[PDB]
């Protein structure tokens, strides 16, 4: 804009990808471990077109990896701050040449000051850089790249200005753009076409235009009278009369289009925050418990499951009931796969949020913030001491929140109305009160029924909290459906979600409240689906290598592997999740790990791992039932 | 040295010969540079008996420290009350000089070991002899110590039972009459060399003072930590105007005013922050010239481009802006194909600093301390005029396991090189290297008295006695006694090694140092670099973006630009408006990072490099794209 | 002393003694965790005992200590003193 | 430097001439010689580094086709050949020969360092001298090993390798003697102050003394003529020593393989031993008549 | 707009905290009381942490406004305010486990309106009064030491030794 204000001419649909960067690097990045995404399209770019040396702020590990295999062919070696031998692997780096990654910049050491500053010093031929006590000579060929796995890092200004960042971090609109591309390329491929056509009348199609130009003249002054062979060089000349006319009809046909995609792309964008909302919601659980940890991995799984192998979606044609049928399964399935590793108090707290995120994605319905507000901090609000009074029927506590719930205007004549109301009192003292909550709010128009809903929910919060779990039950069945939460309510079907939804690389993590073993379902289940299962205990250092032989015996002949009670032995189980991350299994290989809910397991592999939780079902009859079979 | 009579001094000298008399070890404390080493040393070698040793205590002495020094000057006899040790010189009373007792560090457990070994001393009036592990008895042996108050960063409080003996006195700064007497004799002094203006050495000694203790009451360290203000500062402004008039024949009154703004800008508006705080400076230097100097015309006094330089002609005499400005490009664009092949662009911001960091390169024990933001020109600039003046740069390689010995040896080599054979050195130090403050307070004694004892005790004195005689022979000289000796060479790096260091804003609170000392910012001359201005960034882009073909014969300017560079060329060409937008960016870039800062996101920090970087970007796209398309 | 840890233990697996662990909490993780281990090791050789079918004329137990089968005499035992604030290891809870 | 401030003279003295001289193109051609000589005096200064070497002068030959002689070679020569047109390909051979300088320099570092590389010894009991300093030489043999397999990876490599082969093996010979050597002491450390501490382990264990005298004397003629030469590469060179250490080695693990073996059949006739150490169980054998 | 919210919460909170917790007057005649010399504990123990959270709110409040930047402290500090979690720096006291911070600082106000008032009773009427004044045990830090400053002073009273006092309950529904 400020370039436009200025009179100054430039291109005014610009691709920053596509203008500094041809589609020969462009496929070979992706044939690196490069994810195809315009911010990490972006970022490979950045990390070409660097004169300072990059800082690569990756938690996923990515780009690393993107590095690593770019600069293969010039032996680039992998280092840390954090290591003893760093010092003089970044001596050897500088003294020969070769490129380096250096990782865990968090720990910055400053001896790299002058390095990235490039404050050679000169004396006769050589050139001089000081690191410790050396003065070692930098070798023309020596690139170096920081890299940092934490995203939540202050670096020092003397840093910043000696260094470029690239910020390999997925955020709200990130992965809005990446839902919605995989969106438009899933369910509208003709406007994923039409939108891969619009950065391709950038470079790609008229270099292309002219290399045929190229070949068209390498074969037009090949003569010695022998143009006429039989006056049939036109076709030489045709398959440049085609594409011409073609490109030339997409540069007329580049507003339509342009105006179509955008058209077509802001009707898919509510799907897309509700995926950005459910994922970050999915990243804020492990503040609610230790072990409700999920890698990004599994909600784009999930979104994998809800788009392709969606058997809802077989015979639907029209767009409009695909969309709200992949809506609606996003949700569903989204809270079948969390929750089935999840402790059963949680589940509610779950479904409300994603509730919540379908409210604030829902067409029509206002986003009820205030009364949210009031929900989650109205005992927040303050009451003088004595302005509470005294109210028939309701004790000091019901008053109190009869009081807090009287700020919001809709519950204004709150108090008159309880104190008028005959039938209060049996509704007061009702075993079920959340099924026929009173009408008290008033309304300047009728509400839809998720206002009612919220309203009620108001209402039991402010006089039988303790049904509060099942008014919540029932806003969830008025926003999500009322199955939603009947799924979990059921017996754990592991044959299905190990068959479809498991990959060979993907440990089961079966993780148990103490006390509680859940080996018998993984023996019954592969007692079901005849598959020779090996179950070894990991109580001693012999286990271990029992373990490791049985799994490099399975990953290779596709057993399945069982291990019982791992939770004692927290660093085997990361070496085992770094084994894992190596490994190219068998299709038919699972490796099912049972453990105890503890928190010394590793973050990374719960993190690297599908997460079901068992707990006894409460009940003394259970109880009792368990004791005699034990 | 010998301190000029003044009612502080006076008093303290009283009270010093009151609390030797009983050999009480005194103590004095008090905020840098008020004055405490220069009384305690002229009392202490005024009486006649008293032989005083110079200690200067570090954050890694130890009683080792003061074993040598007994085995230096004092002597074990054996005698048959018991093994007494005392001075070799019979009759006279050793006084141990400890001029900072608060800076040995505490162990583990909250202790100084030379603390507790100077209280053991003093109140058992002996110690035990470990290698023969025999009780030796003190004759004549006494303390007397200097400090900074406990709440400066580097030091400590003291052991209770060691404050019990110590009686400490407090010296503050001398104030306005002290001052006006102090620097009366300094300026009587001065004013003789030339001798019409004798008359005005009076009021001249008022202003520097007024403005001195004005500028005290504006600012202070609560604002920023390095606005530090102190005698040193006026003994500075005497040796400034010292040095200007000492090669001049002869000076009008309205000359010596000139030079004395000058210096009062050099010490004062150069550490300034804030630009209104500098023409506060600039108002008041005029304000009280005028109110102490009355008839005599401003205009003429008092130009505000002043600037006094020496590279224009033999003599320390004022020269204009354009003249300074082409010999400083001419040596620049020498300077490129000569040491460092990058470009340089002079601008109104850094011709300044230039002449600042050449003007502390001339003056007597001149240490430069450049603090400001990342990049900005700090180890550029200061090499750079290093080169220009013939000063060989020296800087500290500090390695890990980098002892006290070794930043020893460092600065004897450094300091036998700029005294005993009489080579300029500009010892540059950096933030990365000075990570350890422990080393920094060795530095001190060098900034402060140009000498630092304990260097080359042993028969490194011998050889540097060899060597400096030698040197004396060649500059003409014939010197025999070893005092006189040492008192030359500690002149001599007096006059040849400077000082350079080099730091960023108070950012590092992480580090060691925290705010540095009071003290460094006391002893060195404090320089804010700042960050670029409209002015910097338009005009280090033009002279980038010069030899780009920017240039666009039909470019119709807009009817309404917006500018950040309010003196644009006015009707702006192609190339102008180019660059304004060029400085567009960097201006919505640090807008954009202050509203990021404003809604609590992460920022990081935007300098000077980033717009280098920009540029170099720019320029290489450009050549690339337009020899594509041609 | 972790270095005759192993050998206090094989003495009293063999001389028949008890020892009683005082505050088994402030061993740090490290060395909690391997004293965990051999404890544990030493319990299931004991409990080895217990068991009926096993007849005890000719029952030479043992236990893996040091990489070597040392012979666990019945009259030892070993006892953990514990500090709350907390809970036994889940080796030997 | 010197031509830069002749070529600024001659500048400076062309700006001089009358004005009906310079209207003309042909003075014009001069200054504009001499303007282009002063631009191509970064790259004569560059031409001048000490990095380049008779195989780069080589390549500049072949790569501009000239047939200089570096003896006879003037800079005029130099000067009429288009610089300014070829400064890519001056900036390839200058950086090709920063490149072999700085792995040069460093072959040149191994071999100053290890050829004034002295092993220290300190006097042991009056008895031999035992060397010290392990942790530092390991730790320069680690970084010399570790920087010369680095080096192999450089793409300046193939005009050193045979060099750098060499001192690898070198290297690997000298960390394949040291490896063995500090294990040969510590154990001998160690039973030394067994074997002469108390005089009753004679009786006890016969054979074992006998073996232990014997691997005795001939590590102490070995450390009296490391003593008599205690460099690095001398010691390195002794005729069999690697063979000597190894023979060293295994005679003194199966003299401290019996020497535990002892004292655990010891302990195991008396359990209670198990609750006193190996010096304390040495201690109580050997003053068994006191 | 996170901040723009809590901004508003924490100005209700320095609102709801008294300004000071005035310290009671140690003299030679009250210091025998052991009810005086724990009521001088808990109110020093409450003043002390009411500066701390005062001045934690401060900050907080300043941060909102952007006068202050956000430390590492004040930033962990806000991101437990901003969930509703009690800060580790606040408790100094027994406090039920997960319990959100309006609980925390409306329990926090109560104390020191308790300790505010028997400062009071302290000051006008002496030590004798704080026998007569009716004490939430709730409201102090640790009320078991109430009960042995009871004990005590029934025993300094009636010259009857701590080890035969027993301890009996009368529930009063009567006014006065
Ligand atoms: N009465 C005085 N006469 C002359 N100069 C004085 C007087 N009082 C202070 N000064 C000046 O004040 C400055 C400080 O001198 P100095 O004694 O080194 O301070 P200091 O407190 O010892 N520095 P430090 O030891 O680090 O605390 C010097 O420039 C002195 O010349
Ligand atoms: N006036 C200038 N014009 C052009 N380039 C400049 C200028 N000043 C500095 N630079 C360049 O800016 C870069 C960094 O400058 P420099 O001042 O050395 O950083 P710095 O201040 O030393 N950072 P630090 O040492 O950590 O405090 C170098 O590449 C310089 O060449």
């Amino acid at each position: 804009h400020h370039l436009q204000q200025a009179n100054i001419q430039f291109r005014t649909d610009i691709a920053r990808t596509e203008y500094l960067s041809n589609a020969d690097e462009r496929l070979r990045w992706q044939a690196s471990s490069l994810p195809a995404d315009d911010l990490c399209t972006e970022n490979a770019i950045m990390l070409k077109r660097f004169n300072r040396y990059p800082l690569i702020i990756d938690p996923s590990g990515q780009a690393t990896e993107f590095i690593m295999n770019e600069y293969k062919d010039r032996k680039i070696t992998r280092t840390s701050f954090l290591d003893d031998a760093f010092r003089k692997n970044l001596e050897s780096a500088l003294r020969f040449g070769n490129p380096l990654l250096v990782q865990d910049v968090e720990s910055y050491d400053p001896v790299l000051n002058p390095v990235l500053n490039r404050e050679v010093r000169r004396t006769g031929g050589r050139v001089l850089i000081t690191l410790g006590d050396q003065d070692i000579d930098l070798s023309p060929s020596f690139v170096i790249f920081l890299s940092t796995r934490d995203p939540t890092v202050e670096f020092p200004p003397d840093l910043c200005s000696r260094v470029t960042f690239v910020n390999f971090t997925v955020t709200r609109s990130s992965l809005q753009s990446q839902c919605l591309n995989e969106v438009l390329k899933a369910e509208r491929p003709d406007v994923d076409e039409k939108r891969s056509d619009l950065l391709k009348l950038q470079g790609e199609f008229q270099l292309r235009l002219r290399q045929l130009e190229k070949s068209l003249l390498q074969a037009l002054n090949e003569v010695k009278g022998r143009i006429l062979d039989d006056d049939t060089i036109i076709t030489t000349l045709e398959n440049l009369k085609r594409e011409a006319a073609e490109v030339t009809r997409k540069v007329e046909e580049t507003d339509i289009v342009m105006q179509e995609v955008e058209t077509v792309s802001q009707q898919y964008l509510p799907l897309s925050t509700a995926c950005s909302s459910i994922y970050f919601t999915m990243e804020s659980l492990k503040q609610i418990h230790f072990l409700y940890q999920y890698s990004l991995q599994f909600f784009l799984d999930i979104y994998h499951n809800v788009l392709y192998e969606n058997p809802n979606l077989k015979g639907v044609t029209d767009h409009t009931q695909r969309l709200c049928i992949i809506t609606k399964d996003l949700f569903q399935v989204a809270f079948n796969r969390v929750a089935r590793g999840m402790l059963h108090q949680d589940h509610i707290t779950f479904a409300m949020l994603l509730a919540r995120i379908k409210l604030k994605g829902t067409v029509g319905e206002p986003t009820y913030e205030a009364e949210f507000q009031h929900f989650l901090r109205g005992k927040e609000i303050v009451l003088s001491a004595g302005s509470t009074p005294k109210i028939p029927g309701l004790t000091v506590e019901q008053a109190e929140a009869v009081v807090r719930l009287s700020c919001l205007p809709a519950f204004k004549d709150l108090i008159a109305k309880v104190q008028a109301d005959e039938q209060f009192s049996i509704w007061l003292d009702s075993s079920s009160p959340e099924q026929t909550v009173p009408h008290l709010w008033s309304e300047e128009n009728p509400a839809t029924p998720i206002g009612q809903a919220i309203h009620r929910l108001l209402l039991i919060q402010a006089f039988r909290p303790d049904r509060l779990l099942a008014m919540a039950h029932v806003f969830v069945s008025t926003n999500l459906g009322e199955s939603f939460m009947s799924i979990m309510e059921q017996p754990l079907d592991l044959t299905h979600i190990v068959d479809t939804e498991v990959k060979p690389n993907t440990p089961v993590l079966m993780c148990s409240v103490p006390g509680y073993d859940a080996s018998g379902h993984v023996e019954d289940l592969a007692a079901e689906q005849n598959t020779q299962i090996t179950s070894i205990a990991i109580g001693s250092a012999e286990g271990f290598n029992q373990a490791d032989k049985a799994i490099n015996t399975a990953v290779k002949s596709g057993r399945w592997v069982m291990l019982k009670n791992v939770h004692l032995a927290p660093g085997w189980l990361m070496q085992l999740e770094k084994k894992l991350h190596s490994l190219q299994p068998h299709a038919c290989f699972r490796l099912f790990l049972t453990m105890e809910i503890n928190p010394k397991v590793p973050v990374n592999l719960l993190r690297a791992g599908r997460i079901f939780v068992f707990e006894p079902p409460p009940g003394v009859k259970a109880n009792m039932l368990r004791t005699f079979s034990s | 040295d010998v301190v000029v009579p003044t009612l502080d001094t006076v008093r303290h000298e009283a009270l010093l010969y009151t609390w030797l008399a009983e050999h009480k070890p005194l103590v004095l404390c008090g905020p840098p540079g008020s004055g405490k080493t220069m009384t305690l040393f002229s009392a202490l070698r005024a009486l006649p008996d008293m032989e005083v040793v110079g200690l200067n205590f570090s954050s890694a002495t130890t009683p080792e420290l003061l074993l040598k020094t007994f085995d230096h000057y004092c002597e074990y006899r054996r005698t048959p009350n018991g093994v007494v040790l005392a001075p070799v010189q019979l009759g006279k009373w050793l006084v141990l000089f400890c001029d900072e007792i608060n800076l040995p560090d505490m162990d583990k457990y909250g202790t100084q070991r030379v603390i507790s070994f100077i209280r053991q001393m003093v109140e058992h009036g002996g110690f035990y002899r470990t290698s023969d592990q025999t009780w030796v008895k003190l004759e004549r042996i006494q303390f007397v110590g200097a400090c900074n108050p406990p709440t400066d960063p580097g030091r400590k409080p003291l052991s209770h039972r060691f404050l019990r003996h110590v009686p400490v006195v407090y010296v503050d700064y001398p104030g306005p009459a002290s001052l006006t007497q102090i620097y009366g004799t300094f300026n009587r002094a001065m004013l003789r060399l030339v001798p019409s203006l004798r008359t005005y050495a009076e009021p001249l000694t008022a202003a520097m003072v007024e403005f001195y203790t004005m500028s005290q009451e504006r600012f202070t360290q609560d604002t920023q930590p390095h606005y530090i203000y102190s005698p040193r500062e006026m003994t500075r402004w005497v040796r400034g105007i010292f040095e200007a008039l000492r090669p001049l024949e002869t000076l009008p009154v309205e000359g010596l005013i000139r030079i004395w703004a000058h210096e009062a800008l050099r010490l004062f508006q150069d550490r300034l922050v804030e630009d209104e705080e500098r023409r506060w400076t600039d108002e008041n230097i005029d304000l009280v010239a005028l109110k102490h100097f009355p008839n005599i015309d401003k205009e003429k006094a008092m130009s505000r481009p002043i600037l006094y330089s020496n590279w224009l002609s033999k003599d320390y005499i004022p020269v204009d802006q354009e003249e300074l400005r082409d010999y400083v490009k001419a040596r620049l664009k020498v300077f490129y194909e000569e040491e460092l092949d990058v470009p340089l662009v002079l601008f109104n911001e850094v011709l300044d600093h230039v002449l600042r960091i050449d003007r502390i390169f001339r003056q007597p024990q001149g240490h430069l301390l450049l603090i400001g933001v990342s990049g900005a020109g700090k180890t550029t600039l200061s090499r750079f005029v290093a080169w220009m003046n013939g000063l060989s740069v020296y800087q500290i390689k500090v390695h890990r396991k980098y002892t006290g010995e070794d930043f020893d040896e460092d600065l004897r080599t450094v300091l036998r090189r700029s005294g005993c054979k009489n080579e300029k050195i500009a010892f540059i130090m950096d933030e990365s290297n000075v990570l350890d403050s422990g080393f920094l307070e060795r530095m001190n004694t060098l900034l402060a008295n140009g000498e630092v004892p304990g260097l080359f005790e042993g028969d490194e004195y011998a050889t540097l006695m060899t060597q400096c005689k030698e040197g004396a022979q060649k500059e003409g000289l014939m010197l025999d006694s070893h005092e006189e000796l040492y008192k030359w060479f500690t002149s001599q790096v007096i006059r040849n090694l400077h000082v350079v260091f080099t730091m960023n804003p108070s950012s590092e609170g992480l580090k060691d140092r925290a705010a540095t000392s009071p003290a460094l910012f006391n002893r060195c001359v404090l320089n804010w670099f700042g960050d670029w201005s409209t002015e910097a960034l338009y005009q280090v882009g033009k002279e980038f973006t010069s030899k780009m073909d920017l240039e666009k014969p039909n470019y119709v300017v807009p009817d309404y630009m917006p500018v950040v560079y309010d003196k644009l060329p006015q009707p702006p060409s192609h190339r102008e408006a180019i660059v304004n937008s060029c400085v567009f960016v960097h201006q919505t870039l640090h807008q954009a990072n202050a509203r990021l800062a404003k809604r609590g996101g992460r920022t990081m920090a935007i300098t000077p490099r980033h717009y280098l970087d920009f540029i170099n970007h720019y320029a290489n796209l450009f050549h690339e794209k337009r020899s594509e398309l041609e | 002393d972790f270095q005759a840890m192993g050998r206090i233990f094989v003495g009293l697996c063999q001389v028949g003694a008890w020892g009683c662990f005082d505050e088994f909490n402030r061993l740090e993780e490290r060395m909690l965790s391997a004293v965990s281990q051999q404890v544990q090791c030493i319990q299931e050789a004991l409990r080895e005992h217990s068991s009926p079918n096993h007849d005890k004329a000719s029952a030479p137990i043992t236990c893996e200590l040091l990489n070597k089968q040392v012979k666990v005499s019945p009259d030892m035992a070993i006892f953990i003193t514990m500090n709350p604030g907390s809970n036994l290891p889940d080796n030997l809870k | 430097r010197k031509l830069r401030q002749n070529l600024d003279g001659l500048l400076n003295q062309l700006k001089n001439f009358p004005a009906r001289l310079r209207q003309y193109a042909s003075y014009e051609f001069v200054q504009r010689l001499l303007k282009g000589y002063l631009k191509i005096n970064m790259l004569v200064i560059e031409l001048k580094s000490e990095a380049l070497k008779d195989r780069h002068w080589k390549q500049l030959m072949k790569r501009l086709h000239v047939n200089w002689v570096v003896s006879e070679l003037t800079l005029g020569q130099i000067w009429d050949v288009d610089l300014q047109k070829n400064e890519a390909v001056v900036k390839d051979v200058l950086l090709v020969a920063q490149g072999e300088m700085a792995l040069e320099e460093f072959l040149k570092q191994i071999r100053e360092v290890w050829n004034t590389y002295e092993l220290d010894l300190v006097n042991y009991q009056n008895k031999c001298r035992l060397i010290r300093g392990w942790d530092d030489l390991f730790n320069k043999v680690k970084e010399h090993i570790n920087s010369v397999s680095a080096m192999k990876l450089s793409p300046y490599y193939k005009v050193f390798e045979e060099d750098a082969l060499s001192w690898e093996d070198k290297l690997n010979r000298i960390m394949a003697l040291f490896d063995v050597w500090i294990d040969v002491q510590r154990r001998w450390v160690y039973l030394e102050g067994i074997f002469t501490g108390s005089a009753d382990i004679k009786h006890l264990l016969p054979v074992e003394t006998q073996r232990f005298q014997s691997i005795s004397t001939e590590f102490l003629a070995l450390m009296k003529k490391v003593s008599k030469s205690p460099l690095v590469m001398d010691v390195l060179n002794i005729q069999g020593v690697q063979r000597s250490l190894e023979r060293l080695a295994d005679l003194l693990g199966k003299i401290q393989k019996a020497l535990g073996e002892y004292l655990e059949r010891e302990r195991s006739s008396f359990p209670r031993f198990y609750f006193v150490g190996d010096e304390d169980l040495l201690e109580i054998i050997g003053n068994s008549k006191n | 707009a996170w901040m723009r919210t809590l901004h508003t919460t924490a100005s209700n909170w320095l609102h709801l905290i008294p300004q000071t917790l005035s310290h009671l007057k140690r003299t030679v005649d009250n210091i025998k009381d052991p009810l005086f010399r724990f009521f001088e504990r808990e109110v020093k123990m409450g003043a002390r942490l009411l500066q701390d959270v005062r001045q934690d709110l401060a900050d907080v409040v300043q941060v909102c406004e952007g006068k202050k930047k956000q430390t590492n402290y004040l930033r962990t500090l806000i991101n437990e305010l901003v969930k509703g979690i009690l800060p580790r720096s606040w408790s100094h006291y027994t406090v039920p486990a997960g319990m959100t911070v309006i609980q925390w600082v409306s329990d926090f106000s109560e104390r020191i309106k308790q300790l505010q008032s028997v400062s009071q009773a302290a000051a006008s009427g002496g030590a004798k009064e704080l026998k007569n004044i009716h004490v939430c045990l709730g409201g102090l830090f640790v009320p078991e030491a109430y009960i042995t400053a009871t004990r005590q002073y029934v025993a300094q009273a009636n010259s009857w030794s701590l080890e035969e006092l027993c301890l009996e309950v009368i529930v009063t529904t009567s006014q006065s």
